[PDB]
């Protein structure tokens, strides 16, 4: 059951490795906000899914 | 103050209060003094404190008398924690032992005129034969500096140059006992004693001292000065 | 005042204004209801009528659960203290009758008094009396009266009431007159339910992961709080230190 | 955000053009406390990946698990580390919680409201407004007495804190009873800086440090409360400059006087600073190498209270200025010292003979021989000892690190405050870009200066 | 000594009272300038 | 004892008064010093 | 109306009109300086030798007591004193509190109150004169400096006897004892303040030797160069084009001070950031961090340590070690 915590926090790496380099970008975009909403709630939300995830499955590792 | 509350009070009650420095008072007690105990005894905790410290001063007009000194180091004087052992006789012959304890103080004055007089406050290896109301003898002194001391130009007995060698041409003259020879042999003191306020239930005593000894010589240097001292002392017995 | 904080086109969302255009809530939810957050992911609304008939059921399961929500944390909490409750603890208070094991009920200050009724008595008259209730509910019919609001009014009041709203005779102490503080009201009223609704919600998946009431959770939590958590609590056996 | 042109003021002095823009100013603060939190959590996890159980933590360059281990996490009876998994989870809440406030940093750094004022004037404020600068100083006082209240639980029913006091080497020990006299709290305040006294930085037990947290967060509460509910006075308005950038003055002036604090508390004190943990003082090493210098010459059969030094004066006890006996050599210096490795071994006259001789102990023999061969002594290159020392032990004292760094922020930041109290002066005067060429003050006063 | 502490004691509070007093007694008001 | 001296150093003294007079002519000079500057108000 | 006692005091401390500026900084600036001006020289001229080390070596130190002017000094106050706040009042004599090293202890204090309200007056004149303010953030250097060697050394030290004597051979033998204990050539902060003095020489020499290198005419052969500058006139005196276009061709046509805005900034930055530096050098190494360890970083394939100039540097070091306070020393390791 150590596995599926290693791979929960290199997900969650990866996460955000990419909302590093995203939320700036579609901040300072032109009128990019406005359309890319979307995706950058399910990326805080698969991030918050994974923080939670490695949280608790550190309880049973 | 006597010994009881001294060993009271914690080390920040006393704390730069001066309290340190002084040797207990018996409050309780009588001055009958003869209804000491004789036999053999090992006093232990052996304290000693001046009041006054007088050097010999001598004067154009002749007149030699001890001068009064103005202490240049602060509370660094009084001797506690000496050991020994001492007899008392029938009759009241008393003969002193002291062998172990801080027995000793680096103390400096002022004689009036500006001229620092460091001496060796010291009461060690004292053999004080006499009666109980006073008894005096010999003590041991140091000279001040160790061989090991080197002057301002190196030198000194054990570690140093032997020769002032900031000049390459003074090596040999007049200043024999400056850097030829070095002299730190150690010289004897004279001190009484005298015994007040005798405690036989809790085996303490008290009373007053007066101590005469020379002071630094500068490692065989210009004259030294007998050093008259007067205080109080305090002990315990066995 | 200051009902143009819960009503009105202006008024507080699920989401701040960053991170939730005006223009993104459903046009059904435009401050008509009390508690509108414009809280719709999943279109379960569609439109008015739908969305009253489902704030009637909110209403009535907010009005049970703050009730739950004060009946579970009390009677623990009072035996926990030192109250003669036995079965304050609230997923195991109905064992306690199995074997005509009678409970306990304590009227506060003046309590700790047995009640001298079986389950199945209490069973009986829970259902002809709730059940009774809940048909005068959807008739909006009452036999008799004798509230302290209006005293010992006649049959012909429940009629012309507002459903879900029924004031008058339910309304014994009023200060519900004023439409801006009833509106006021309202929203606090359901918010409370909302929140109780989550807090009932809580205690049971708490009872079910830790076996035991809520009020030792937030006890043992205040006296442990790093000790006693979930992550603690699921661990199970203490932990291999890392030295 | 904006040009020159437009604001005044160059890239090199970018951040004052927020100086009147509330929003950008909170997403850069909050962006700022991420950063804060960031290093926090980064250090932190640094730190316990670099971490091996057998070298205490000074010898190791840690200055994060020491405060941890001073909370009382993951130590025991003597100092030995039983778990890294405090630390662990405290570096991964940092991490984690310097994410979020990364990402509201960002926002109102990038997308966020210009201003606070048409919209939320609950947060919108200008800077004259004297009364809404006060509401934000109550809010914060509010905080900033819960944290000192979250110490004081801490210490009374979360464990305790480590006590080096304690005896056997110290402990994790449970506070009760704290010293709330105010007389001793205040004392402390009133005390001189100097030797013997030392300020506040001579607390020298945990009864004092949790009572004078009560009080620190009482008065702050009450003074959150204070400042909410009222504005201030005609002579306080007449005595200050209410500008952004003289508020930014005092607050300096303040940060910088409490980083000056930190760097004597990191240098003097052993009780908030357990020696176990962040290493000996500096008065610390010296009185443990006269000790042990004592100790070794005893056991090789020789007389310590004899033997005075080349000078005449006690190589291994003298009496200080005082009078209470002390350790002979320079070490003298340091007879203010206090540990808990001399305090079995003092009694009413400083040192007292007798238990100096006989009543030694294995565990202060081993703590005063520690303490002398890992030195605060060591080089830029972490080298240990003088610097005419031998390129062999890897050890800088995190004493050394914390007092030196903060020593140069304190005074970098005094500097700063120079610099904000000279500009929001001549900015309230009209003074901030030059003198004005016709109206020149000079030219109206008489000759002869 | 003691006439001495007293004496300085009183000198020292003195001049800090009166810079106290002096930067409390308006002191953005003495610019040059406008404003 | 060879020579009288305050020995008021270290104790935690505050303000390092040894003697209560000192801590009033401490409040009594600033307050001179409130007194002149309250009583020279309401001016410039 | 300005008849109240304290507004025509409070308007005479604050006066321009005086011939030196007093202000609210002055006022607490005057008593001390005059005060360790008087200490100074009356402890320089007449003062006894003085127990710098605490081991009953009395250092003289004074004109009277056999010293010239260049080794004539402040004695620092005794190392049995440590930091423990000696005033006179705390001695017995005055006896005992010059030979205790106290007016090194008065002057200090004093000294530090001095130049800090000098520097808050610099910025109080500025202040009521219309001026920018931060020639005061210019003098925190030197300020910096002087409490880094007055205060900070001795209580990262534990003792004032660690403090610069006031004096001029106390000086050298501050640096040589500072030297042997932190090596601080060896110190990145320490060749920062090097750099900035030199720096600070070479940019006077540059600025002064181009702005008369640009002179304009106006006086003979007959008359001084500086006849031709008339005192509160308008018109600049010299040509900067001229002396930027000679800069640029000399050096680096681009890379030069367009603005002598930002060239008279450059000339106040270089040397106050880099004694910032050096003053921090001094107050770091208080705490122990000294200069860099370099001593057998090269060894060869069979291990042998080759002797380098740090190596040299280390010897040298070692001889100001054991010479300095030859007999203070009772143990090996000199952590005190
Ligand atoms: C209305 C909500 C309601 C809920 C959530 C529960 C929940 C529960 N009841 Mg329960 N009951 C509820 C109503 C009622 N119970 C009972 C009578 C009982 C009994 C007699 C028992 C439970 C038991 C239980 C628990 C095990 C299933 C469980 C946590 C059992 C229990 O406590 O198991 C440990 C049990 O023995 N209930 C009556 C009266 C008929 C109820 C009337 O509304
Ligand atoms: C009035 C303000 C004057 C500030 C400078 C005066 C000197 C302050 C000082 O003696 O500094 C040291 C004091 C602490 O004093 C020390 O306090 C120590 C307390 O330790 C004792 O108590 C401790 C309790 O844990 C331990 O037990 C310890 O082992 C035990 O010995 C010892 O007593 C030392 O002997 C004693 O010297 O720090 C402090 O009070 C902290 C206060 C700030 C001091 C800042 C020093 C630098 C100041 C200004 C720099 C700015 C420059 C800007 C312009 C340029
Ligand atoms: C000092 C911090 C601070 C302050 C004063 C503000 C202030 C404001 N924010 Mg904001 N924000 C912050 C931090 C802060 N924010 C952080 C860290 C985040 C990232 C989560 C956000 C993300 C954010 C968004 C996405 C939006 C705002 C918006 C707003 C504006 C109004 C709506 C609102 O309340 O937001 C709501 C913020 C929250 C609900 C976060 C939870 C706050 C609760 C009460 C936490 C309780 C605090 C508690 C003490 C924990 C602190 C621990 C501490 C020790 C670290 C308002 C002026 C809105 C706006 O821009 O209007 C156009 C908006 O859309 N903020
Ligand atoms: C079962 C109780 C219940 C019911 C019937 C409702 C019903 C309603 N809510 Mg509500 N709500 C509840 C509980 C409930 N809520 C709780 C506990 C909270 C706290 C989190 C909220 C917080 C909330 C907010 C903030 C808002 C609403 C709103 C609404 C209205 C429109 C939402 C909708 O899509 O229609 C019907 C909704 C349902 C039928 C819920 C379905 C539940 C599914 C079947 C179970 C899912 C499992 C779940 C995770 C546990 C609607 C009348 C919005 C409104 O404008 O009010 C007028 C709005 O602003 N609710
Ligand atoms: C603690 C450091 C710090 C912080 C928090 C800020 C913050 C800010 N600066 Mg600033 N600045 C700094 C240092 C800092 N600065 C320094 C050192 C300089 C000297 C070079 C400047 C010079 C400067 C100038 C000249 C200006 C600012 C301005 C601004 C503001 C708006 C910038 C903007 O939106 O443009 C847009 C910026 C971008 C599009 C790039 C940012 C992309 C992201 C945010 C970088 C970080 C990515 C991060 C890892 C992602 C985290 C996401 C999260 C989920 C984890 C803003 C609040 C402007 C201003 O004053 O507003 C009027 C302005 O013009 N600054
Ligand atoms: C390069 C920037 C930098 C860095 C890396 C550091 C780093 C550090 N500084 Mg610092 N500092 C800086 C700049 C910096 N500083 C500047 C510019 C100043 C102004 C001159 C200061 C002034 C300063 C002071 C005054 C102090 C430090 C201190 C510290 C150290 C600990 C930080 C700390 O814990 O504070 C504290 C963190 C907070 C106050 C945030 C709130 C944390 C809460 C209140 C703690 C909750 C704990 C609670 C009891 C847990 C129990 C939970 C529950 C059961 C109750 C740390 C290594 C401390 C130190 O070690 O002295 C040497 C210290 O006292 N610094
Ligand atoms: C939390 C404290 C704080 C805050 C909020 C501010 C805020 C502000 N300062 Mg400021 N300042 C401070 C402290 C602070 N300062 C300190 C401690 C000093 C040192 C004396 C200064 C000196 C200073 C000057 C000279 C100026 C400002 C200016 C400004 C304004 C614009 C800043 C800017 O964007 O420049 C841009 C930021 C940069 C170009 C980055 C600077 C890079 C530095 C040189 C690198 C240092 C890093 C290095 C590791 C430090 C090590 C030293 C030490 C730790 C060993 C702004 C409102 C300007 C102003 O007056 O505007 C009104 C301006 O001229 N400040
Ligand atoms: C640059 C920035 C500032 C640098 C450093 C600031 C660091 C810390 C500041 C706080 C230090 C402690 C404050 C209390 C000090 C104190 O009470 O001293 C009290 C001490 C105590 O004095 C001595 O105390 C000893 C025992 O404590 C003995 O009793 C001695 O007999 C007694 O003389 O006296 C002084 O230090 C003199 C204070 C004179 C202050 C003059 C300057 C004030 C100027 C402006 C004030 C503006 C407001
Ligand atoms: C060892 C003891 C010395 C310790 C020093 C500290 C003593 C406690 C003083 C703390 C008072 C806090 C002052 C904050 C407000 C000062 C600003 C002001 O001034 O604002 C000024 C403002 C202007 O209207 O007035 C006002 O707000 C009214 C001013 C309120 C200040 C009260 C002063 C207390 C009594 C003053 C001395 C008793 C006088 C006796 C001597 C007189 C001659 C014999
Ligand atoms: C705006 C602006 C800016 C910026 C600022 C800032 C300051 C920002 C920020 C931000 C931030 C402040 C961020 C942070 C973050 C964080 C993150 C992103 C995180 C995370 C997480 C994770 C993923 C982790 C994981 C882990 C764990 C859990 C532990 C173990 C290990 C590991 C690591 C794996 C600048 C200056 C540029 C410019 C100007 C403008
Ligand atoms: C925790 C703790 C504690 C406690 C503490 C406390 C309690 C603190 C506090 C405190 C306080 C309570 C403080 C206060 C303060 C203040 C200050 C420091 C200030 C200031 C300011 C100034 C300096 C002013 C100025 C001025 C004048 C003079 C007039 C005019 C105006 C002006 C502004 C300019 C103890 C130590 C016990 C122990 C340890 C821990
Ligand atoms: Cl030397
Ligand atoms: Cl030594
Ligand atoms: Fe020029
Ligand atoms: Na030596």
């Amino acid at each position: 059951m150590t596995s599926i915590l290693q791979i929960a926090l290199l997900g969650l790496v990866l996460v955000s490795f990419a909302l590093v380099v995203g939320v700036p970008v579609v901040f300072a975009s032109p009128n990019g906000w406005t359309e890319n909403k979307g995706v950058v709630f399910s990326g805080l939300s698969v991030w918050f899914l994974l923080v939670f995830a490695v949280g608790v499955f550190n309880s049973f590792a | 103050l006597t010994y009881d509350e001294l060993q009271g009070l914690t080390y920040l009650q006393v704390k730069g209060t001066g309290i340190a420095n002084t040797c207990p008072v018996v409050e309780q007690g009588t001055s009958n003094v003869r209804e000491l105990k004789p036999g053999d005894y090992k006093l232990e905790k052996f304290c000693m404190e001046p009041t006054s410290f007088t050097v010999k001063e001598e004067d154009a007009k002749g007149r030699e008398e001890f001068v009064k000194t103005k202490l240049l180091t602060r509370l660094t004087y009084g001797l506690d924690g000496m050991n020994g052992s001492m007899k008392i006789n029938n009759d009241g012959s008393v003969e002193f032992r002291e062998d172990e304890g801080l027995d000793y103080a680096a103390t400096t004055v002022k004689l009036p005129g500006g001229e620092y007089v460091p001496f060796l406050f010291t009461i060690k290896e004292f053999d004080g034969k006499g009666t109980l109301d006073s008894f005096s003898g010999d003590f041991l002194v140091p000279s001040y500096r160790g061989s090991t001391f080197l002057d301002p130009k190196g030198r000194g007995g054990a570690t140093g140059y032997d020769n002032a060698i900031a000049l390459p041409a003074k090596a040999d003259a007049d200043e024999i006992q400056r850097l030829n020879n070095k002299s730190y042999t150690p010289g004897k003191g004279s001190a009484v004693f005298s015994v007040a306020k005798v405690d036989t239930e809790t085996g303490e005593i008290a009373g007053v001292f007066e101590s005469i000894q020379p002071s630094d010589t500068e490692m065989g240097a210009h004259p030294a000065k007998d050093i008259k001292i007067t205080g109080l002392w305090y002990g315990q017995l066995t | 005042p200051d009902l143009e904080k819960w009503y009105g086109p202006d008024r507080k969302l699920f989401l701040p204004g960053g991170l939730l255009d005006r223009d993104d809530v459903p046009e059904y939810l435009n401050g008509e209801l009390a508690g509108d957050y414009g809280y719709d992911p999943l279109g379960l609304g569609k439109d008015e009528e739908q969305v009253e008939k489902y704030r009637a059921n909110e209403l009535l399961h907010a009005r049970w659960a703050m009730l739950a929500a004060a009946g579970i944390i009390i009677p623990e909490g009072l035996q926990a203290n030192g109250a003669d409750i036995k079965g304050g603890t609230w997923f195991e208070t109905g064992a306690e009758m199995l074997n005509g094991g009678t409970l306990n009920y304590f009227a506060v200050p003046f309590g700790v008094v047995q009640n001298p009724l079986p389950l199945a008595a209490v069973t009986l008259i829970e259902i002809v009396l709730l059940g009774a209730v809940e048909k005068f509910r959807v008739d909006g019919t009452g036999p008799a009266g004798f509230s302290p609001g209006v005293g010992k009014f006649d049959s012909d009041i429940f009629d012309g009431l507002d459903k879900l709203y029924p004031g008058g005779p339910f309304d014994p102490l009023n200060l519900a007159d004023d439409p801006e503080v009833f509106a006021e009201l309202q929203v606090k009223e359901i918010k409370n339910g909302r929140l109780a609704m989550i807090a009932v919600l809580a205690f049971a998946i708490q009872s079910y992961v830790t076996g035991e009431g809520p009020y030792a959770n937030i006890t043992k939590h205040l006296s442990d709080p790093f000790g006693y958590n979930l992550l603690t609590v699921l661990q199970g056996d203490d932990r291999v230190p890392t030295l | 955000g904006r040009d020159q042109e437009t604001t005044g003021f160059a890239w090199w002095a970018g951040n004052a053009r927020l100086i009147n823009l509330s929003g950008k100013l909170l997403g850069a603060h909050v962006a700022h406390a991420g950063l804060i939190v960031f290093w926090a959590g980064a250090m932190n996890l640094f730190e316990v990946s670099h971490f091996v159980p057998e070298k205490p933590m000074y010898e190791q360059g840690l200055i994060l698990l020491p405060h941890i281990a001073t909370l009382g996490y993951g130590v025991g009876p003597g100092g030995e580390v039983l778990d890294t998994f405090p630390y662990f989870v405290s570096g991964v809440l940092h991490l984690i919680s310097s994410a979020v406030l990364g990402f509201g940093g960002v926002y109102h750094s990038l997308i966020g409201p210009e201003t606070l004022e048409e919209s939320y004037p609950f947060f919108g404020y200008v800077w004259k407004d004297k009364n809404k600068m006060t509401n934000i100083l109550g809010y914060h006082l509010i905080i900033l007495g819960c944290g000192a209240w979250l110490l004081v639980l801490k210490a009374l029913y979360f464990g305790g804190v480590y006590d080096t006091w304690a005896p056997g080497g110290g402990d994790v020990r449970i506070i009760s009873n704290p010293t709330t006299n105010a007389a001793i709290i205040f004392g402390y305040i009133v005390k001189s800086p100097f030797g013997g006294d030392g300020w506040i930085v001579s607390v020298d037990n945990l009864e004092d440090i949790i009572g004078g947290h009560i009080w620190i967060g009482t008065l702050c509460i009450l003074g959150g409360i204070w400042h909410i509910y009222t504005t201030p006075w005609p002579w306080a308005r007449r005595a200050f400059v209410w500008s952004g950038e003289a508020y930014l003055s005092y607050s300096l002036a303040a940060v910088s006087l409490m980083g000056f604090t930190a760097c004597c508390f990191a240098w003097f004190n052993n009780t908030a600073y357990p020696s176990e943990f962040y290493g000996p003082t500096g008065p610390e090493a010296s009185q443990a190498q006269a000790f042990t210098f004592l100790v070794r010459d005893q056991r090789l059969g020789a007389n310590v209270a004899s033997a005075q030094g080349p000078t005449g004066l006690g190589k291994y006890l003298m009496r200080s200025p005082t009078g209470e006996i002390i350790f002979g050599g320079e070490t003298m210096r340091f007879w203010d010292f206090r540990g808990p490795w001399v305090e079995p071994l003092r009694g009413p006259s400083g040192l007292d003979l007798v238990k100096l001789k006989n009543d030694i102990q294995p565990w202060q023999e081993r703590r005063a021989a520690e303490y002398m061969t890992h030195a605060p002594l060591g080089s830029l290159n972490s080298v240990g000892g003088v610097a005419t020392e031998i390129n062999a032990v890897n050890f800088v004292s995190p004493r050394s690190w914390l007092a030196t760094s903060h020593f140069c922020l304190g005074f970098f930041f005094f500097v700063g405050h120079l610099w904000h109290a000279g500009r929001a002066r001549a900015a309230a005067a009209g003074f901030e870009k030059g003198i004005d060429r016709v109206d020149e003050p000079v030219l109206s006063m008489r000759p002869l200066d | 000594m003691l006439t001495l502490k007293i004496f300085v004691y009183t000198v020292v509070t003195f001049f800090v009272g009166l810079f106290i007093f002096g930067f409390l007694s308006n002191d953005p008001s003495r610019n040059p300038g406008k404003g | 004892l060879v020579d009288d001296r305050m020995n008021g150093d270290g104790t935690g003294l505050p303000f390092g008064v040894n003697d209560g007079i000192l801590g009033w002519v401490i409040a009594g000079t600033l307050g001179t010093i409130w007194a002149i500057y309250f009583v020279s108000q309401k001016d410039l | 109306e300005n008849t109240s006692l304290w507004a025509r005091f409070c308007e005479w401390i604050t006066s321009t009109e005086n011939r030196l500026y007093i202000g609210w900084f002055g006022v607490i600036m005057i008593p001390t300086l005059l005060t360790a001006i008087s200490v100074y020289i009356i402890a320089f001229i007449a003062a006894p030798p003085v127990d710098i080390d605490g081991i009953r070596e009395p250092v003289s130190g004074s004109l009277l007591y056999g010293n010239n002017i260049i080794t004539g000094a402040v004695v620092p106050t005794s190392n049995a004193i440590g930091l423990h706040f000696y005033p006179i009042w705390e001695a017995a004599s005055l006896d005992e509190w010059l030979y205790n090293g106290g007016p090194y202890q008065l002057v200090v204090c004093h000294f530090f109150l001095g130049v800090c309200c000098y520097m808050g007056r610099e910025w109080e004149l500025s202040y009521r004169l219309g001026m920018r303010p931060w020639i005061a953030v210019a003098y925190s250097a030197p300020v910096a400096a002087a409490t880094a060697v007055f205060i900070i050394y001795p209580i990262g030290q534990g003792s004032f006897s660690d403090g610069m004597p006031l004096g001029i051979s106390g000086t050298f033998n501050f640096m040589i004892v500072f030297q042997a204990e932190h090596n601080i050539l060896m110190h990145p902060f320490h060749m920062f303040g090097v750099a900035g003095v030199f720096g600070g020489s070479l940019f006077s020499a540059m600025h002064g030797s181009l702005v008369t290198s640009s002179l304009i005419r106006e006086t003979t052969e007959n008359e001084s160069a500086n006849a031709g500058y008339k005192f509160g006139q308008e018109e600049e005196t010299y040509n900067i084009v001229a002396a930027h276009g000679y800069f640029g061709r000399l050096i680096f046509q681009y890379a030069s001070f367009n603005n002598s805005r930002s060239l008279h900034f450059f000339l106040a930055v270089w040397p106050v950031v880099c004694i910032w530096l050096t003053a921090l050098g001094i107050s770091t190494m208080a705490f122990n961090l000294n200069g860099f360890n370099f001593n057998q970083s090269v060894v060869d394939s069979n291990g042998r340590v080759l002797n380098t100039w740090a190596d040299i540097i280390n010897r040298a070091n070692l001889g100001m070690e054991v010479m300095h306070e030859r007999n203070a020393h009772n143990f090996p390791l000199d952590l005190a």
